[PDB]
Parts: C-alpha cells; structure tokens; sequence
C-alpha cells in the first residue's frame, strides 16, 4: 500500500474545484493483504 | 521448577542469558538487513557509481 495525498488550498466554494492539482505518494507499506470492502470513521460527539 | 542460580551452584546451574535470535522470510520485503553501501563519497573521477 502507498497512500497519495495532497492538501489543497481552494476558493471557489463548489462541488469539485475546476484545476490541475497532483497528488504524492508519503508513506508505503509492502505489508501483504487481500482488501474487499473499506469504510471510513468520523469523530464528532454525541453530546457527551 | 525453581532455578535458586546461586553463585555457590555448578557450572551446569549458574545463570546464563541466552538470546536464540531467529529469523522468517515470508512473501513480504525484507526489512532486517545490514548497512548496504556506507562506505565513502568521490567526485569528478572515472569511477563506476
């Protein structure tokens, strides 16, 4: 696994932002595994 | 079983520290190697890089 990232700066205040903007590989892992189904978790409160 | 690893015991009951190191190589990249070139730098000379 490589993940690519970038970290924007925008002003256009819509859907997807109209530009060329390039993404770069930071941190690699040749770990070994099979992958089906990702998700992704928040942090918010539920009012404590 | 105790061990007591008296420094009065034989030398078949003193203590010794004992590390067995072992290794795995599995289908992942190899990550415990030695320092691979370390040696030196040159400049402006016929010299295989």
């Amino acid at each position: 696994f490589k993940i690519y990232s970038k970290h924007t700066p925008i002003n256009l205040e819509r859907d997807l932002p109209q530009g060329f903007s390039a993404l770069e590989p930071l941190v690699d892992l040749p770990i070994g595994i099979n992958i089906t189904r990702f998700q992704t978790l928040l942090a918010l409160h539920r009012s404590y | 079983q105790s061990y007591g690893f008296r420094p009065t015991y034989g030398v078949g009951h003193q203590p010794y520290r004992v590390v067995v190191l072992s290794f795995e190589l599995l289908h992942a990249p190899a990550t415990v190697c030695g320092p691979k070139k370390s040696t030196n730098l040159v400049k402006n000379k016929c010299v295989n890089f």
